[PDB]
């Protein structure tokens, strides 16, 4: 039985299994 | 009510809206006092799932046209049980809670939630 | 029945007890949090105030300053908590994170993410999702270590993208981040506590209008930026901590006042059981008895 | 067996009397089964879904610790 049990379960098989702020840095140079 | 005489579907629809339920109010107890913040996850999509679903079973019925203001409706059950099976299957999730309490059908349930 | 009841009744007690004592070592415990947390101050506004004087003569050239040329991927980064009872503090955070990263989708890019917290560590790995790596076990008390490892880190990775092109990693050898980005909360007020999601990781240049530097400008340049990025990401922690805790506080206080109305209507219960119970017991036994 | 032989009830309350308010009439119990005769056409157009925003304020008002 343990034996049929084990061939069935190797033949058996499982169906289963914006709002975003930015970090900056200051440059007291005026704009380029 | 037996699988004899109804269909299947509509059996496995019944018997998970009652284990739904009856979970939810298991958990009752636990949820009067902390609240949701304690429980998992795992269980909170079902409590969610169970206000939304307990929440459906509201209706207007005609009877209350001299109180209510507004005309009945019928529901053939081809429709409910269609309708219910979407529910378990847990799509309706992003609508808010407030648009099913009074609600006709899945067309009506549609409009006011897009409505709002 | 009258045992149950007198059984609920105990342990609502005991229940009101041990929450009374826990909210009250919460709000012991808010005010040496806020006595360490105003202690950084001097330090970053000195360091500010160097980099910007560096800076301000300085040639603009630097990876962070520059960026890449093509929108790869981009990297963020989510805070959470160590312990349990906090209210909705985890579900604002998880829900901002959602929403940042909705806004992502839009752009096509596949985010990559990194998470700090045993809470959100586990609600992530419940949901279909890849972790690169996690850290626990000092959200309550934070130092500069674990910030300047962690700084020294998504340099690495944000570094590690200079010839990243399609999937070659090119001389890199691994294929590295475009973008990164920071999630947590502030401090407003005493009850006033909201999410913030901020954007830090290429810097830029706004001018505002209108020294002897011994050594090489560039290299102190360069030496200087990752102290500025490990000075604000110790910064954050002792926010977050203040926050949690001040979130914390609100929620022992409602559970008490809603543990005792429980109290109040099983007192009222008994006595209506034990009335009717007595009530019934003697109008029994004086039928039995007249009936004779 | 009084409010099951009578139809309508007004309930009155400690709670709201112990706040300050004079008139303790609660909103989401005082139910009455009275046609809308009762009331003149004048009154009924002026006032309408009191009963309904009375009760779902009581429902936010529980709520009013957190503001975010």
């Amino acid at each position: 039985l343990v034996s049929v049990i084990n061939e069935f379960k190797k033949g058996f098989q499982a169906s289963d299994g914006e709002d975003l702020e930015k970090e900056s840095v200051k440059v007291r140079k005026p704009a380029p | 009510l037996d699988p004899a005489i109804v269909g299947d579907e509509h059996y496995r629809v019944a018997q998970e809206v009652i284990r739904i339920l009856q979970r939810y109010k298991d958990l009752q107890d636990i949820i009067a006092i902390l609240g949701i913040d304690e429980l998992s996850e795992e269980d909170k999509q079902l409590v969610n799932r169970a206000r939304r679903i307990e929440r459906f079973l509201s209706q207007n019925m005609m009877a209350a046209e001299q109180f209510t203001g507004q005309p009945g409706s019928t529901v053939p059950l081809k429709e409910t049980i269609e309708a219910f099976d979407k529910l378990t299957k847990g799509e309706f999730d992003h609508l808010p809670e407030q648009a099913f309490f009074l609600i006709g059908g899945l067309d009506d349930l549609a409009k006011k939630a897009e409505s709002l | 029945t009258l045992r149950e009841l007198r059984g609920r009744i105990r342990s609502a007690g005991s229940i009101k007890k041990i929450t009374k004592a826990q909210e009250l070592i919460a709000t012991s415990r808010i005010a040496k949090a806020q006595a360490r947390v105003e202690a950084a101050r001097p330090y970053a506004a000195e360091i500010t105030n160097m980099l910007t004087e560096l800076a301000g003569a300085s040639a603009l050239d630097h990876p962070l300053l520059v960026e890449r040329k093509q929108p790869k991927r981009a990297g963020v980064l989510v805070v959470s908590s160590d312990r349990g009872l906090c209210g909705a503090y985890n579900a604002n955070v998880l829900r901002r994170a959602e929403e940042l990263f909705s806004l992502l989708r839009d752009e096509g890019k596949d985010p990559v993410l990194y998470v700090v917290g045993r809470k959100a560590l586990g609600y992530f790995s419940f949901r279909q999702r890849t972790v690169v790596e996690s850290w626990t076990g000092f959200s309550e008390r934070p130092t500069y270590e674990n910030a300047r490892e962690i700084a020294d880190t998504l340099v690495n990775a944000f570094m590690a993208g200079a010839d990243d092109e399609g999937d070659d990693a090119g001389a890199d050898g691994i294929l590295g981040v475009d973008e990164l980005h920071i999630v947590f909360t502030e401090f407003r007020s005493m009850l006033s506590q909201t999410a913030v999601a901020r954007r830090a990781a290429p810097m830029e240049v706004e001018y505002v209008g209108e020294y002897s530097f011994e050594p090489d400008p560039e290299t102190l340049f360069d030496a200087l930026l990752p102290r500025y990025i490990a000075t604000r990401v110790y910064a954050a922690l002792l926010e977050a901590a203040a926050s949690e805790s001040a979130s914390r506080r609100r929620a022992m206080k409602s559970a008490t006042d809603n543990a005792d109305d429980l109290i109040k209507a099983l007192t009222l219960a008994a006595n209506r059981e034990r009335q009717a119970q007595i009530t019934q017991e003697i109008s029994e036994i004086v039928g039995g008895a007249n009936a004779l | 067996n009084v409010i099951s032989i009578t139809d309508g009830q007004c309930f009155l309350e400690s709670d709201l009397f112990n706040q300050g308010v004079r008139p303790a009439i609660n909103v989401g119990v005082s139910v009455s089964r009275v046609g809308g005769a009762a009331q003149i056409k004048a009154m009924k157009e002026v006032a309408g879904s009191l009963r309904l925003d009375l009760s779902q304020y009581r429902e936010l008002e529980a709520f009013a610790a957190f503001a975010s």
